[PDB]
């Protein structure tokens, strides 16, 4: 995402990028 | 001429500890290419920061490769071009 975002504000015309969260979901057996 | 000019004299006079380096970055800046090749008669310090700078440029290149066959947004060639290098600049 660090290299996503400076690719995105420099050609869709400071920021600091926090660390991301993981999401992460299953359909697998639930106990 | 007319034009307006700081004194820099006067300021190098009183922080010549700062000016040295920013002499130093100022000269690294715009520094001529070699005319004569390197050879197996100049110093070991000289082949050491040539290799450096080679291995400097060579990232560079291999950096800006790796972003460009990632190809994010698979999508203006001048702004994807300035952005692709400060990228590679500061990774």
């Amino acid at each position: 995402a660090k290299r996503i975002s400076i690719l995105s504000r420099a050609q869709s015309a400071l920021n600091s990028l926090p660390t991301f969260q993981l999401i992460l979901n299953s359909n697998a057996n639930q106990i | 001429q007319g034009t307006q000019a700081d004194d820099l004299v006067s300021a190098i006079q009183q922080n010549a500890n700062h000016f040295t380096e920013l002499f130093c970055r100022a000269i690294d800046n715009n520094m001529p290419l070699p005319t004569k090749e390197i050879d197996y008669k100049d110093d070991v310090l000289d082949v050491i920061l040539n290799q450096r700078r080679l291995r400097n440029e060579r990232m560079l290149s291999d950096r800006t490769n790796e972003i460009r066959s990632e190809n994010l947004m698979d999508t203006p060639p001048s702004s994807m071009n300035d952005a692709l290098r400060e990228v590679v600049e500061d990774e």
